[PDB]
Parts: structure tokens; sequence; C-alpha cells
């Protein structure tokens, strides 16, 4: 389940430095 | 007047953990690209959640130290969920500064940094658990690396029954597990030199056993020179032995890791 719960945080994280910019 | 410089820290060698990381990382350093040298909104709502698989993580990968003997792994996961474990305590501190002050250039700063961690926490993470996985891979190989030798002793008919229902399901599954690893491979050379390789092996395999079976039948009869029946049996091995370990060696290459003494 390693593989799965660490996509999900990276996605989860990958979320988050979305709000950090957009151009 | 000579000047260049960038950011750094950032590992990778499977497919599968690239294809996971990859993104989280360009994002990173795309977001610190802007070399150069714009507020923040309550990234409190989308931190939380990080800090939530991040939780998880941890704990299917806490449980995994409790499993799988994997000393080398139970020794090295640990300091893995210390590395999230604090980086994450920054982007959920960090996220604080930025919705008690949106305009702080330390804290945007400040909160990639713990970003970085999660990322480069959770990249061990997967390594770790991975090189675990390559070494899982080794086990069967040196276990049909072992087996073979064990044709040196097969003597009644009814044995080579016994000796091919065991030694092929082992190559069966020694087949598989190369199949995939090839695939998450990142270099040519490897997945070349570990694809043929394996190739060679598939064939030896049908061919020994009739070294094994001529020889056992030869033997039943007067029919003397058992040795250019033998010696054919032994050289077989010989050569899957000497081609099983190039498997591994090339494997090792892909595992032994700087954790690793």
């Amino acid at each position: 389940a390693i593989y799965e719960k660490a996509k999900e945080v990276s996605s989860a994280l990958s979320k988050v430095l979305s709000k950090i910019d957009d151009t | 007047m000579e000047h260049h410089h960038h950011h750094h820290m950032p590992v990778f060698h499977t497919r599968t953990i690239e294809s996971i990381l990859e993104p989280v990382a360009q994002q990173i350093s795309h977001l610190v690209i802007m070399h150069e040298e714009k507020a923040i909104p309550d990234l409190t709502a989308p931190v939380a959640a990080v800090q939530a698989a991040v939780s998880n993580l941890v704990r299917v990968g806490k449980e995994t130290v409790q499993t799988t003997e994997d000393q080398i792994l139970k020794r090295d996961m640990p300091p893995a969920f210390i590395k999230v474990e604090n980086a994450c305590t920054k982007l959920v501190q960090a996220a604080q500064m930025l919705q008690s002050d949106p305009y702080s250039v330390p804290a945007r700063d400040y909160l990639i940094d713990g970003s970085r961690g999660i990322l480069s926490g959770t990249s061990d993470l997967l390594l770790t658990f991975d090189e675990a996985e390559v070494r899982k891979i080794i086990r069967v190989c040196k276990g049909i690396l072992e087996y073979l030798t064990v044709a040196e002793v097969v003597e009644t008919m009814e044995d080579l029954v016994t000796y091919t229902k065991n030694l092929g399901p082992g190559m069966t599954k020694m087949a598989k597990m190369i199949d995939e690893r090839q695939q998450e491979l990142t270099h040519q050379e490897h997945r070349v030199m570990l694809v043929n390789s394996m190739n060679t092996v598939k064939e030896l395999l049908p061919v020994l056993i009739s070294a094994m079976k001529i020889f056992v039948t030869t033997k039943n009869s007067k029919n003397q020179g058992i040795e250019e029946a033998l010696k054919n049996r032994n050289f077989t091995v010989e050569k899957m032995s000497a081609e099983i370990n190039e498997i591994i060696r090339v494997l090792q290459l892909t595992s032994w890791d700087e954790d690793a003494w």
C-alpha cells in the first residue's frame, strides 16, 4: 500500500503548492 | 566575472517512484525557478490533508517495519518517518505565517522547504521499501542458483519428474520478477543486459532438463560414455549459474544504495 499512500500525499502536496502560484 | 548557481537535493532511480515525486519535484524547482529576484490564500484547509495522508503513510510504513524482517529496511525506514515528520510540521507551521500574513517572503521559501521535505522524505521512504523489493527478487534467484546444483544429484528418472516440477515454477517466478524490474529501471544499459540475460536462462532450461533425462536413461543402459552426457549436464548448469549471476550482480547494482554498507 506504500506506493499508494505515497502517491496520495504526493498529489495532496502538489495541490498545496498549486496555491503558491499559477502565473 | 564567472557566475553559476541553482538548487539541489532531490534523488530518483525507479521509474514508478519518479512518476510520483517528479511532479512535486518540478513544481518546487519551478516555484524557485523564478530566479530574477503576489499574495497567498489560506492554505489551512489544503495543508491539513497533506498532513493527513502524510500521517497515513508513516502509519502503513511503521507497520511494514513490523512485518517484513528485511533488517536493512527495519533500520532504514525510521529515519524516513523523521524526515516527513518534521518536514510536515514546517508545512503546517509555514501555512500559519502566511495566514497571519500572506505577503511574507520567508514563508513562501519556508513553505517550499517544508514541502521539499515530505518529498525528499517520502522519496527515501519508497526508495528504501524498493531496495527491499529488489532484495526479495535476489533471494529468488539465489535460491534458483542453489537448486541447479541439485541437478548434479539426480540419478533416478523418477526424481527428474520431481526436479522439473520444482525448478520450473521457480524459474517462472524468477522471470515475472525480472520482467517487472526491467520496466522500472531508468537506464537502457541495465534494462538490456538484464533482459537478454534472463533470456538465455529460459532457453538453457529445456536444455539441461534434457541432458538430465538423456543421462538418467543412458546410465540405465550399457551405453557407456555418460561423460559426454553428464558433462553436457553440469556444463549447462555452469552456463545457467554464470548467467543467473549477471542478473543478481546487475540487480545489486540497482540495489546497493548510499544508506547501505
